[PDB]
DNA sequence: CACCACCACGCGGGCGGTAGCGTGCTTTTTTCGATCTTCC
DNA sequence: GGAAGATCGAAAAAAGCACACGCTGACCCGCGTGGTGGTG
RNA sequence: AUGUCAGCGUGU
């Protein structure tokens, strides 16, 4: 079900939708967005889990 | 694609947001006009800024972001016209680098004239107003 | 008035917050280079 | 204790107790969307105030590409201003009884 | 007379950064896109 | 038979959260540029 | 002859 209600079809296509819920206005593109996604959670100097 | 962005940088950092852009592959241009200032000698040879705290950029939003470059070191904010950044045509930029001492020409040349900063950069951006409401 | 948003002695030097006085100070440094920026022609991409 | 100063404004403001306390006493005044004011009043949109004999109207809110493109077309008579300004003239040219 | 040190100061603003910052309340009002339904 | 009125559910934004008193600390631009001034 | 923030406490 919530993949039906889910909108995107593709990695892209999430990751834009993930970078346009982060950073409203800024014109999602694929480097940012995937450098965001990085920094989220899968990077040592943002996200630390003790 | 390749584009062209005015960048509003922090009082007295325009040479660090420069050097800075610079580093990241960013074509960063600030015209250098050389001419005479009054000092403790009268009319020294000084070259300044045409107006501080404003350098153009090159940089393709696809391979550099726009938050990247918002937040790169010695710069403050960009130039927008309404809610997107404004862009800015090659060929005003590329008759403003050639045309070093001096229609679009002869603004040049006035721009260039002009001794008091504060008017020279006004008169600068009048100038690349018009050319961008030319080219749009 | 100012009385109303006074500015406090501190009887060190140095005087009180007096965040009425920032705000209006705030606002005539913007309508003043605002009309330095008007009177001098300046385009509508930057006095807007 | 009692005299007053005044500021003599450059460039007319929005009294933002009126704009924003909801409902937008501006909004339900001009019958526009508070989004609408609130973009126009803070320069990222166009709005128009005469819409003359174009096909545009008079409370229409134009993008900067929308803008150059109606000034390119019917670019004789059809005023389209921008900020604060564009408001006042708005509410000045509405006529309350009719 | 450059030469280093010292102070006005002024306009400037979100701050610092080659980005994010926020994460244990409840009620009321708006509003805005999605659905529907329905009706002329 | 598709546009407009009705619904509606969720997202957002605002407004509120007792009284009185006592005490403590901590603070109340900035900052980088330009102008000025003594100096060896 | 202030203000604010934070903390502690008293009486309900």
């Amino acid at each position: 079900e919530t993949l039906r209600v889910d909108p995107t079809n593709d990695r892209l296509s999430a990751l834009v939708e993930i970078y346009r819920m982060m950073r409203p206005g800024e014109p999602p593109t694929r480097e940012a967005a995937e450098s965001l996604f990085e920094n989220l959670f899968f990077s040592e100097d943002r996200y630390d889990l003790s | 694609m390749q584009s062209w962005y005015l960048l509003y940088c922090k009082r007295g950092q325009l040479q660090r947001a420069q050097e800075h852009l610079e580093r990241q592959a960013v074509n960063c241009l600030a015209p250098m006009i050389t001419l005479e200032k009054i000092v403790r000698g009268k009319r020294t040879a000084v070259s300044e800024p045409l107006c501080p705290n404003y350098l153009f950029v090159e940089f393709d939003p696809e391979v550099i972001h726009t938050t990247t470059i918002n937040a790169t070191r010695g710069v403050s904010h960009f130039v927008r016209f309404g809610a997107s950044p404004a862009i800015v045509p090659s060929a005003v930029i590329h008759q403003l680098s050639v045309y070093k001492p001096k229609g679009a020409f002869e603004g040049f040349q006035a721009i260039f004239t002009e001794p008091d900063g504060e008017a020279r950069c006004m008169l600068l951006l009048n100038l690349i107003n018009k050319e961008i409401k030319h080219s749009v | 008035p100012p009385d109303l948003r006074p500015l406090v002695p501190l009887d060190g030097g140095r005087f009180a917050t007096s965040d009425l006085n920032d705000l209006y100070r705030r606002v005539i440094n913007r309508n003043n280079r605002l009309k330095r920026l008007l009177d001098l022609a300046a385009p509508d991409i930057i006095v807007r | 204790r009692e005299r007053m100063g005044h500021i003599e404004l450059a460039s007319p403001t929005a009294h933002i107790w009126f704009l924003k306390s909801l409902p937008s006493r501006i909004g339900l005044l001009l019958d526009m969307p508070l989004r609408d004011i609130e973009r126009v009043l803070y320069f990222e949109s166009y709005v128009v105030i005469e819409g003359g004999m174009t096909n545009l109207e008079r409370q229409q809110i134009l993008t900067e590409e929308q803008y150059l493109d109606a000034l390119e077309e019917f670019g004789d008579e059809f005023d389209a201003k921008m900020g604060a300004e564009a408001i006042q003239a708005l509410l000045k040219s509405m006529d309350l009884e009719q």
